[PDB]
């Protein structure tokens, strides 16, 4: 009748252990089937693992979940998360007495964050190739613990943190972009609502 | 030393367009699904207090059997079923005592297709008070069997009959019963 | 408890 | 009335040997009274019983997750339904109602469950093995059985042994 | 596999839409699921062998259809704004609850009260800074797709005429340019990072491409601005030695 799982977004550093809680309400269905479905970025929904026997535990891709009778839970665990584990994870059940009818939880967005080995945080100004008057501010090469705060000004736009991987160089870097049409907007104060490293490079143009 | 057999038996019959769904346990019916009312009918009322069954799954199976029958009929180049007349036996549930409540049992066995007309005749005239009957029960030879019941107070002046009509019979079959 | 029907399979066409 | 008939039958069979320790699952499809395709849990796949089921066996065995599903039926279907009705089917015990009376040219055991029963004639204090006429086990169709065991031949005792009772049942005449 | 169409669709309240789905797994049972704006997943219909078996109190606006075991189509007769969602097609071996469901990619539907709110994106590419090049010997290009509605876009980078995936990061969600308005147009950013020597080659071409899914040639447009049809908007930059 109901499935409750960890709400919202969960951020975990790579190689840390993970638990995603999921409990179900044993009300009208006396013996449910329990599932974990996963949606990787840009892909469709697919099964991670399932357990159809009360008591047993299922495992896949280093994940593991135990159909706990007494606790009425189906928690998802992994001892060392990998960056490829970033996805949306859905807990689900179906009444085992009638037609298949998956009841999904709210879904949990997992973001596995890589460790930046040699951070070089800096804020750069980039100019439009077409119109030299338009420009954006790029905050990049900062450590993984730095949090990029979204804008609380409707006329200033700040994206979330993005992780890009230059595979031929084996180099990962974080970045966020800020831009605005306000006349007093500058890259020196674009990320002032964030707590960024004290050694952030602000080149003087 | 627990040796048992549980069978979920389904059939669909054309062109009568009649199907049934039942669970068998060691030759006894646990329940069947009334297709018309979409309800689970337990052979014993107490069974419904101990277990449950969503009858909708039976209706889904019968629909698949109906669609499968049309396909299988095509595969056989429309080869029909061969009629098999039934063996009919009449007995009583308990020893017969005068003016002591009892029930007659008409047992119909080893027949196909599962379509029969059954009538209890009291002194040659039809009687329909308090009668009950079962659904077609499966057999290991994949024929069918059926039970009809007639409660009655035994008397010397009353004579009963079980008239069974089947397509495999050239004439209506009639089994007799009377008190010594 | 609840009885579990085994689902009938659609025949090949 | 005169028009021909066509019958499709499906039987999903669960065979239990010593409870749920050894279970065999059979998924059987029939046209008329002929089985044309079958899944046997001892085999592990669908097999055509006749040429009529050759398309289904090939088609079904190729379906995604079909073989995995049907190989789990002994647990998800047979052993489950066994436990759902165990308290009122496997464990059902109704003791017999025994009456002994003679007839003119009889131990009547009625309304018992399950069907396994054992009845003997004693006359007297020593069982009589000659002249026994047993009607056999008769299924009433209402989860009860009955049987008539006759003897034509002093204290007469009919001894009935049935799984519902811990000791033999005796009726004298 | 489970295939469904269309991938994206914009339409006005009161119009009719048709979704189509196919599965090649040989399965008997197919499903339609609705994924609303809050991303809650809820079943709508289940069909087993061309017969409806589950209907989760779906408005009679919705008319599923299946003339074949492997096909399940969905028609919404007169769309309402609450119908804006992602509709997922799924299939299972049969209707047994133990079976795994196999989902399609989804149909993203946007039902609008006024099609004059539909806008294609404007796309601009911002060249790497001289400071980053001197400091890190790397060069980050930034692409801004702004002013589009609805958020039915797909952004890709193209280097020397070939799509690249390495060194690329695109925002997972767009920003609302006016978060107060429910019909707000969106903005999206992406980065492409290459080595400084690659960017400093004037023979190299960099192009940011935004595929926008909007109106079809069938829809009518009375406004003076261009019909915001499905289209690709691009912005490009060549390498700069100095
Ligand atoms: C099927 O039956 C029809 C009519 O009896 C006959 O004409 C036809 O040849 C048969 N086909 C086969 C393959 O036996
Ligand atoms: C049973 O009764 C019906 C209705 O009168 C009749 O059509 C049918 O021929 C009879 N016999 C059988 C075997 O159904
Ligand atoms: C029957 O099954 C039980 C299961 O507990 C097992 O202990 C026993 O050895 C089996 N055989 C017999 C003859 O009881
Ligand atoms: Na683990």
């Amino acid at each position: 009748d109901s499935v409750t799982q960890t709400e919202g977004q969960v951020t975990v550093s790579e190689s840390k252990s993970l638990i995603i809680n999921c409990t179900y309400s044993a009300t009208s269905i006396a013996y449910p089937n329990l599932f974990w479905y996963v949606r990787y970025p840009g892909e469709g929904l697919q099964l991670l693992l399932k357990v159809i026997t009360a008591g047993q535990k299922g495992s896949s891709r280093g994940f593991e979940a135990t159909y706990n009778k007494e606790t009425t839970s189906f928690h998802l665990q992994k001892a060392s998360v990998q960056e490829s584990d970033s996805a949306v994870y859905y807990c689900a059940l179906s009444d085992s007495s009638s037609f298949s009818k998956l009841v999904f939880g709210q879904g949990t967005s997992l973001s596995v964050v890589p460790n930046i080995q040699n951070p070089d945080p800096a804020v750069y100004q980039l100019r439009d190739s077409k119109s030299s008057d338009k420009s954006v501010c790029l905050f990049t090469d900062f450590d993984s613990q730095t949090n990029v705060s979204q804008s609380k000004d409707s006329d200033v736009y700040i994206t979330d943190k993005c992780v890009l991987d230059m595979r031929s160089m084996d180099f990962k870097s974080n970045s966020a972009v800020a831009w605005s049409n306000k006349s007093d907007f500058a890259c020196a104060n674009a990320f002032n609502n964030s707590i960024i490293p004290e050694d952030t490079f602000f080149p003087s143009p | 030393k627990e040796e048992h057999v549980i069978i979920q038996a389904e059939f669909y019959l054309n062109p009568d367009q009649s199907g049934e769904f039942m669970f068998d346990f060691d030759g006894d019916e646990i329940f069947h699904v009334d297709m018309a009312k979409k309800e689970t009918v337990w052979r014993l009322e107490e069974f419904g207090r101990f277990a449950s069954f969503e009858a909708q799954g039976a209706l889904a199976n019968i629909a698949v059997d109906k669609a499968n029958l049309e396909i299988m009929t095509k595969r056989s180049n429309y080869t029909p079923i061969t009629n098999v007349p039934p063996e009919v036996t009449v007995l009583t549930n308990s020893p017969v005592e005068l003016r002591e409540p009892n029930v007659l049992i008409c047992f119909i066995d080893k027949f196909t297709p599962p379509v029969v007309n059954v009538t209890w005749l009291r002194n040659g005239k039809p009687v329909t008070t308090g009668v009950s009957e079962t659904v077609f029960l499966p057999r290991e030879d994949h024929l069918f069997r059926k039970f009809h019941y007639l409660p009655f107070l035994p008397s010397t002046e009353d004579v009963y009959d079980c008239r069974v009509e089947h397509w495999g019979l050239d004439e209506p079959l009639l089994k007799h019963w009377e008190f010594d | 408890g609840g009885y579990r029907a085994r689902p009938a399979k659609a025949a090949a066409t | 009335d005169t028009r021909p008939r066509f019958l499709e039958q499906v039987k999903h069979e669960c065979h239990f040997f010593n409870g749920t320790e050894r279970v065999r699952f059979l998924d059987r499809y029939f046209y008329h009274q002929e089985e044309y395709v079958r899944f046997d849990s001892d085999v592990g796949e669908y097999r055509a019983v006749t040429e009529l089921g050759r398309p289904d066996a090939e088609y079904w065995n190729s379906q995604k997750d079909l073989l995995e599903q049907k190989r789990a039926a002994v647990d998800t279907y047979c052993r489950h339904n066994y436990g759902v009705g165990e308290s009122f089917t496997v464990q059902r015990r109704v003791y017999p109602e025994v009456t002994v009376y003679p007839a003119k040219t009889v131990c009547s055991v009625n309304g018992f469950y399950p069907g396994s029963i054992e009845v003997r004639w004693f006359r007297n204090g020593q069982e009589e093995k000659t002249g026994v006429v047993s009607t056999g086990l008769i299924q009433n169709g209402d989860w009860t059985f009955q049987t008539l065991v006759m003897l034509e031949t002093e204290v007469y005792t009919c001894q009935v042994e049935h799984p519902s009772l811990t000791s033999p049942l005796t009726v004298e005449w | 596999a489970v295939f469904q169409t269309p991938n994206y669709h914009v339409t006005q309240v009161g119009n009719e839409v048709s979704f189509n789905c196919k599965q090649t797994l040989g399965h008997d049972t197919m499903y339609w699921y609705k994924q609303d704006s809050k991303k809650l997943l809820k079943i709508m219909f289940s069909y087993n062998n061309k017969q409806l078996i589950v209907n989760e109190t779906v408005p009679r606006r919705f008319s599923p259809q299946s003339s074949d075991k492997a096909h399940l189509n969905l028609r919404i007769k007169s769309v309402e704004p609450e119908d804006s969602a992602v509709y997922l097609c799924a299939s299972s071996l049969d209707w047994a609850s133990q079976n795994t469901l196999y989902f399609g990619a989804g149909t993203r539907l946007s039902v609008l009260e006024d099609l004059n709110k539909v806008f294609p994106p404007e796309v601009a590419v911002f060249e790497p800074s001289e400071a980053e090049i001197s400091h890190t010997q790397k060069a980050t290009l930034v692409c801004l797709a702004t002013g589009f509605f609805p958020d039915h876009v797909e952004l890709s980078w193209w280097v020397n005429g070939k799509e690249v995936h390495s060194g690329v990061c695109t925002d997972p969600q767009p920003l609302k340019e006016q978060p107060a308005l429910n019909d707000s147009r969106y903005a999206l950013s992406s980065r492409l990072r290459v080595s400084a020597t690659f960017w400093q080659n004037p023979r190299n071409h960099f192009r940011c491409q935004v595929q926008f899914y909007g109106l079809s040639e069938n829809d009518e447009w009375t406004q003076d601005r261009a019909k915001p049809v499905t289209q690709i908007v691009s912005a490009e930059a060549w390498g700069r030695a100095d």
